[PDB]
């Protein structure tokens, strides 16, 4: 079926690279707001 | 009566001497203080290494003054 | 962009407040590993190198100053020694002694505040490893001298195969263990349960980094076209092999590690990264002209 | 270029590391002083190492410590025995009245010493590094020794320059612009070189210099020689590297956002669930 | 690619003994002038047919694939063969190093070509030189 | 090959794809015609050496600009952990 | 007996070497972070929520 050396193989990786990206960036995000609410800092 | 001794890397310890002792002497009271090896020991004076068996007449240390303590050290 | 110490600058300041608290507190007599990170300056380095080439086949050696942040040893300067050795024996009967607190001395005039933070050694050809007796050696120097490490160099491996070897050791106490094995074996000493090696990193300056820069380069097809990314292939497969090993130990340590693994494969995919883009950048560069 | 001097590549980083270290200390930069050793075979004098002294200041000059050189020297004839002193160095730009000053005290010690400086505030693409020499000129009345250059070159043996290429390789703002920065560099006087045979060819073409018939058959050689490699399996591997690295930085993408998801699930583990 | 109509003057000064042929149908001449014609071959080459290698060392035709076959298994020529096809593969490139090689020859080219026109003409390199750095 | 031993040219020669693959080459000779021909072409190696220039130093000030960034938004995260902890102890 | 490396054609009585297998342990290695990854995650994930 395939060889995988074509560009297209390389746009299809960088397709799941920028939503792996944009994934691990939300994730951030929730993780950031989180360490900031008052009712934590207080449980450790 | 307020000797002190340093170490090439930053330890000063305070001892007390005296007049008419030998450095054999100091040395047995400074491990006795804390278990140095007596044979791996070398003393330094302004840049001279002190003989041991000449009993303390002229190494003048009136005040303040600071010995200087080396380990041996082989690299064989 | 000079005046002010960034970063780079910041490890290069003697607090002579904090290395007292260090020394006083001496937080490694509790923990046995407290000590895992060695960063050496590289005039440390420089100096070491041509003072282990300059004798030849003959073992030379010296002291080196430097202080102790936390876990880390942060070696600033090396120093040579007037000695007598053969190609594996030495003795340093009196004249390194002699040239040692008189060097002590005198530098602490000329503006050196640092002091004995441990010696380095150079083996000629012979592997980097503690001797059946330099491990008896770092036995006594850190029975009372605590801030310290053991430095091995081969000037042969270097010269031959173009990589430092360099290796920064400590010994266990007597009586601390933890039928010998035939891997481990090799590559250490007889006595390699007795001492472990340390993580061995270099630091310059921000005047060092731009004299570089500046210094030569030419470097066309001798670094903008080596086969990077390819020459390292052994490396990079010894990398990712153990990465699996280091990766099933946080995996069995959760059922940290973790981050220390994360940074271990982030360190290879940056590098090959880097690769990638040079390729490119050579593509675009040579490839696609006069279409 | 009158006498002949080697120069080698152990002295200037000496003087950098020294320079680097007093300004740590100190803070605001000031003038170093040193001292240099070496051979001096016939009329070619080769600089291999250079040891620091501590000078002293009295009213508004500096004095070097005389006794302290005599120890120096004593101390460094066990270790390096046949070098003798050759001169000092110093940092800064054009030489000043202080640097006429030291040299003065420093020929008493041997008769005709050597003049080193380092720009550390260099804003050009020049070496900082220059030699002089004290010649006693026609001035008027009392001659000053005049600081005259000399042609100095870069000799260098194995173990110094497998080290220097050992440091060069090695190496903040990122690893990406320490990366990118040694092949812009590169690029740019690559580039220089381009424009240079560019404007020497395009010279020929107005007639400016004479019209010389070998060059331009090399460069249009070069010229015919740029499309390097344009065949089909050249590109065929070439993608299969890029494809390659690609799924790599995928597979190494992947296992940090494993550790951010790891840090989130055990950070929201004890605020808003407990155990 | 010495060939053995230009060789008979060698041949004419030659002992008995070291003439003498070694009862293999061909003369130790023959044997040494033919070995070094396939290992000059095995350089300026990347695949050959043997009908086509049958005319470089004279030769009737399969002794020739003997000779290679001989010449490889001894540590002399690198490089597989093909009987299937009867071709025989002396060494190829794999692209990236061709590359690199490529850049080696270009830069070196440039380098030379700017050490030349510096000591042509000192003064006008000398001129743009330091017009370009200002 | 005759051509080859004269040092004119350096090439391999291929007999399953009949391929000749050379690699360098001497120049012939110049007319006063093509000069311009090099000309152009040495323009065209500049223009790209620079438009290559440029985009590098693009490509390293967007990577700085975004790590000082991302240092920004951890002090900033830092400051505010540090002020709550601060108001907690009342 | 594992003394050639290749093998045998019968259909054309061929015997096909092993002048092959470049170096692409690489490819093997890169599948173990897949068989590890994965695990991983599943690990990850079955923490709670």
């Amino acid at each position: 079926p395939e060889k995988y050396n074509n560009p297209a193989m390389l746009h299809n990786i960088d397709q799941e690279m920028l939503k792996c990206i944009e994934l691990d960036e939300r994730l951030k995000a929730m993780d950031q707001e989180i360490t900031v609410n008052p009712q934590f800092v207080q449980k450790s | 009566m307020l000797i002190k001794v340093k170490t090439l890397t930053g330890k000063e310890i305070e001892i007390d001497i005296e007049p008419t002792d030998k450095v054999e002497r100091i040395k047995e009271r400074v491990e006795e203080k804390e278990g140095i090896p007596p044979q791996q020991q070398r003393l330094i004076y302004s840049g001279k290494q002190m003989n041991d068996e000449k009993t303390a007449a002229d190494y003048k240390i009136l005040g303040g003054s600071v010995l200087h303590l080396v380990l041996a050290l082989r690299g064989g | 962009n000079m005046q002010e110490a960034q970063s780079i600058d910041e490890i290069y300041k003697y607090d002579k407040k904090q290395q007292q608290e260090i020394l006083a507190a001496k937080p490694w007599t509790k923990d046995h590993h407290y000590f895992k990170y060695c960063k050496i300056s590289a005039l440390a380095l420089l100096k070491m190198v041509m003072h282990a080439r300059s004798g030849g086949n003959l073992a030379v050696m010296g002291l080196m100053l430097g202080k102790v942040d936390g876990e880390t040893m942060i070696i600033m300067d090396s120093f040579a020694l007037p000695v007598e050795g053969t190609e594996t024996r030495v003795n340093a009967q009196a004249a390194a002694y002699e040239y040692m607190a008189a060097y002590i001395e005198n530098a602490k005039q000329v503006g050196r505040l640092e002091n004995a933070i441990g010696w380095y050694h150079s083996h000629p050809g012979y592997g980097c490893w503690l001797s059946g007796i330099n491990v008896s050696t770092q036995m006594l120097n850190q029975q009372f001298q605590e801030p310290f490490v053991a430095v091995v160099i081969d000037p042969t491996r270097t010269i031959s195969a173009g990589k430092v070897n360099l290796g920064a050791f400590r010994t266990y106490p007597k009586g601390y263990k933890p039928t010998i094995p035939l891997n481990k074996i090799e590559d250490f000493g007889v006595h390699c349960k007795q001492y472990y090696a340390l993580e061995v990193s270099y630091f310059k300056s921000s005047l060092d980094r731009k004299l570089l820069e500046l210094l030569w380069n030419k470097y066309w097809v001798n670094t903008l076209s080596s086969s990077s990314l390819l020459t390292n292939a052994d490396y990079t497969t010894g990398q990712v092999f153990d990465l699996s090993e280091k990766l099933e130990q946080s995996e069995a340590q959760l059922g940290d590690k973790l981050a220390k693994a994360t940074r271990d494969s982030c360190k290879t995919t940056i590098e090959a990264i880097h690769g990638l883009m040079s390729q490119v950048i050579k593509d675009k560069l040579f490839n696609q002209i006069n279409i | 270029g009158s006498v002949s001097v080697a120069l080698h590549p152990l002295v200037i980083l000496n003087i950098s590391d020294h320079w680097i270290r007093m300004r740590s200390q100190e803070g605001r930069p000031v003038q170093v002083i040193g001292a240099l050793i070496g051979k001096q075979e016939g009329r070619n004098i080769e600089v291999m190492n250079s040891f620091e002294l501590l000078s002293h200041t009295v009213e508004e000059k500096i004095i070097i410590d005389k006794e302290y050189y005599y120890t120096k020297e004593e101390q460094f004839k066990q270790v390096f025995k046949e070098l003798e002193f050759l001169g000092w160095y110093t940092t800064g730009g054009p030489p000043d009245p202080s640097d006429i000053h030291v040299h003065k005290q420093v020929c008493e010690i041997i008769e005709s010493p050597l003049f080193l400086k380092l720009n550390p505030m260099t804003k050009h693409t020049d070496l900082p590094v220059s030699v002089f020499e004290s010649v006693i000129d026609i001035i008027n009345g009392e001659a000053t020794m005049l600081f005259a250059e000399l042609t100095y070159t870069l000799a260098t043996e194995e173990a110094e320059r497998i080290g220097v290429d050992h440091v060069a390789r090695m190496t903040e703002n990122s690893t990406v612009a320490e990366h990118l920065i040694a092949q812009h560099s590169a690029i740019k006087m690559l580039h220089s070189r381009v424009k240079l045979i560019l404007e020497y060819v395009k010279a020929s073409e107005a007639g400016e210099v004479p019209f010389n018939h070998e060059i331009l058959r090399e460069a249009y050689a070069l010229c015919h020689c740029l499309p390097v490699l344009s065949t089909d399996k050249f590109k065929t591997d070439f993608y299969d590297q890029c494809n390659d690295v690609g799924l790599m930085a995928y597979l190494g993408t992947i296992t940090k956002t494993c550790n951010t998801m790891n840090q989130f699930v055990n950070k929201f583990n004890v605020l808003y669930d407990r155990q | 690619i010495i060939r053995g109509n230009q060789l008979q003057e060698f041949a004419a000064m030659l002992m008995p003994h070291q003439k003498a042929t070694t009862a293999d149908g061909s003369s130790i001449l023959d044997r040494a002038v033919i070995e070094h014609n396939l290992l000059s071959a095995s350089k300026l080459y990347n695949n050959i047919t043997f009908e086509e290698l049958g005319a470089l060392l004279e030769i009737p035709a399969a002794k020739a694939e003997k000779i290679a076959s001989q010449m490889i298994t001894e540590g002399r020529m690198n490089g597989f063969i093909d009987q299937i096809d009867g071709i025989v593969h002396f060494e190829t490139r794999e692209a990236l190093p061709t590359w690199d090689k490529q850049i080696q020859s270009l830069c070196f080219q440039v380098n030379n070509l700017l050490e030349k026109i510096s000591q042509t003409a000192p003064e006008w390199t000398a001129q743009a030189m330091e017009a370009q750095m200002a | 090959i005759e051509a080859v031993y004269t040092d004119i040219i350096q090439g391999k020669l291929d007999q399953r794809n009949q391929l000749l693959e050379v690699d360098f080459c001497i120049g012939r000779d110049i007319r006063k015609k093509d000069i311009n021909n090099i000309v152009k072409t040495l323009h065209e190696w500049c223009d790209g050496c620079e438009a290559v220039l440029l985009g590098i130093e693009q490509q390293v000030l967007r990577a700085n600009q975004y790590k000082e960034n991302h240092n920004r938004t951890q002090q900033q995260v830092e400051a505010e952990v540090t002020n709550i902890k601060k108001t907690l102890k009342a | 007996d594992n003394t050639i490396h290749g093998r045998i054609d019968q259909v054309n009585q061929l015997l096909e070497l092993d002048h092959q297998k470049r170096g692409g342990a690489r490819y093997t290695a890169l599948d173990k972070w897949t068989n590890q990854l994965n695990s991983l995650n599943q690990a990850v994930v079955s923490k709670l929520a």
